[PDB]
């Protein structure tokens, strides 16, 4: 069924399992005509597909094209997520393919499932946690790769760079979840913390900066800390 | 008009016969039912006054043989047989007939409510979802479960309804898979009607003997049967015209029959509130929607 804080453990044992967010598949910005009506343009998106035990992200980028001449394009954007993860299903080997399917909308169960009915054996679940992964689009570089693709592409990344050479999945994935929880509550702040000492930069081949673990304790410490400021500030608390 | 004579009464029963029902005291000198109308199928049912358990009862047409009810004081039920026996069957019905020890089959001549409960019921099609082909007539009660039922135990006992799956390969063509799910013309047109009922008559012959026999037995399944052949055609885009002007005589009779009291344990609210209001259809059934708006707006 449903996967909460009970079953936490569940997404690092050795069952493959994919996390699938479908809130950046469609995305818009609003503007007046000059007729003073109310139009949307597309921008592109993506669908994030994460492995939370390897880090493997498998970003599908949603190019403008494939709304053109459609209609009721949020129903649309679940079947095309829908489509795009039974393709990538489809194109893993056997021993690749995940046992399990965990979507972070409920409104994606009955699209995948549909999707997925020649893989009977791969369960799709909901879950009851709430999960920051609207903030991917945060992530610099999956901003860039996004809004710069001209056409459908798939592109990989490891979104825990190389934290599991040091850390279990266990905590690699409560610290991906703390970042983007951050950058999702107060962007322009957690990307301040981020970047705000020089010496420390991104390796080419990564997407965070090459904190030493004494470093990632002040980052998560003051990660924490806007997250409580920026609590205080919404409820008056 | 054709009859079903009683071997005896010896406990205390509910009888039905089609829409109609009368208590039996326990050996009362009750010995059956005349004037049956010919032309239509039939259902005679029981229910035990000292348990309620099992309802159960017989499909029968008076055309296919000489039917009668007697007592198994071993298998504790009223079982229907056949007469082969020309001469005898006759004899015994004008004796009880004489003594008048038979209850008439009480049709209203202006009353067309069991035909239009039955229009598509064919016997031949009822023992084909019930298979005992060593008796003209068909054993139905309570706890029968669907071949559907079965999938997610004794198959010789199931009720076999075609199995309406809207998340099944059947149901949904690869490749397109949001068509099909949103309009289920695809499996309403290709698969049902054209691939395995063949034509509207028989899909809606399953669907009355489905509504039939969730009201007379409380069969569970059935009642799913029956809402699942409403939400398909409802659920439909593209629906021959006389499809749903059909559809909407038939739910009518049935909505006008069911008993205003088992409204709350026979009648789905996602299915009826979806059939009537959001579904393709919700504009194609003005007479089903009138007669549901006033005698069941709480469901609404």
């Amino acid at each position: 069924g449903a996967m909460n804080s009970s079953n936490y453990a569940e997404l690092f044992n050795n069952d493959i399992k994919l996390f699938v967010d479908d809130t950046n598949v469609y995305r818009v910005t609003v503007h007046k005509t000059f007729e003073g009506n109310v139009a949307t343009k597309a921008i592109n998106g993506c669908i994030f597909t994460l492995n939370p035990k390897t880090g493997h992200l498998f970003l599908k980028i949603i190019h403008t094209s494939v709304w053109a001449g459609q209609k009721r394009l949020s129903q649309l954007a679940k079947w095309k997520t829908a489509e795009e993860v039974s393709a990538l299903v489809r194109s893993l080997p056997k021993e690749e393919q995940p046992k399990q399917i965990i979507v972070t909308r409920k409104a994606m169960l009955d699209p995948l499932e549909v999707h997925m009915l020649d893989f009977p054996n791969i369960a799709i679940r909901p879950t009851e946690l709430r999960l920051p992964f609207s903030a991917a689009m945060s992530i610099d570089k999956l901003s860039d790769v996004v809004m710069k693709a001209t056409e459908p592409q798939m592109v990989l990344f490891n979104i825990y760079d190389d934290w599991l050479d040091r850390i279990s999945s266990y905590t690699a994935f409560s610290r991906l979840t703390l970042l983007l929880r951050a950058l999702k509550t107060n962007e322009e702040s957690a990307k301040m913390i981020l970047l705000s000492d020089p010496t420390i930069t991104i390796k080419s081949y990564h997407l965070w900066p090459s904190f030493t673990d004494e470093q990632w304790i002040t980052i998560e410490s003051q990660m924490r800390d806007l997250i409580l400021t920026e609590y205080g500030r919404k409820y008056n608390v | 008009m054709n009859t079903v004579p009683f071997t005896s009464a010896p406990i205390e029963v509910t009888i039905g016969i089609d829409q109609y029902s009368f208590n039996v005291k326990e050996n009362q000198p009750f010995h059956g039912i005349k004037d049956i109308p010919i032309g239509h199928v039939h259902v005679i049912h029981f229910q035990h006054a000292d348990n309620s358990s099992m309802r159960y009862g017989y499909w029968f047409d008076c055309r296919m043989g000489n039917f009668y009810i007697q007592y198994d004081p071993k298998d504790g039920l009223y079982k229907m047989m056949e007469e082969r026996d020309g001469a005898k069957f006759e004899n015994i019905v004008h004796n009880f007939k004489e003594r008048q020890m038979m209850v008439s089959y009480p049709k209203i001549d202006e009353d067309d409510t069991w035909y239009n409960l039955t229009e598509f019921v064919q016997m031949d099609k009822i023992r084909k979802i019930v298979r005992k082909d060593e008796n003209q007539f068909s054993y139905v009660d309570s706890s029968m479960t669907t071949v559907q039922e079965n999938e997610l135990s004794d198959p010789a006992h199931s009720l076999n309804y075609t199995v309406i799956n809207f998340k099944s390969r059947e149901a949904i063509r690869p490749g397109h898979e949001m068509e099909d799910f949103l309009d289920k013309s695809y499996y309403l047109n290709t698969v049902m009607l054209q691939g395995i009922f063949k034509n509207s008559s028989n899909y809606f012959g399953e669907l009355q003997f489905a509504f039939l026999n969730a009201m007379f037995f409380g069969n569970y399944g059935s009642s799913l049967q029956w809402h699942a052949m409403i939400e398909l055609i409802c659920s439909s885009a593209t629906v021959p015209k006389h499809m749903l002007d059909k559809l909407d005589e038939i739910l009518y009779y049935q909505i006008k029959t069911l008993p205003e009291q088992y409204s709350d344990i026979l009648l789905n609210e996602r299915v009826w509130n979806i059939c009537l209001y959001s579904s393709f259809q919700k504009n194609s059934l003005h007479n089903t929607e009138k007669i549901m708006e006033n005698k069941y707006p709480e469901l609404l």
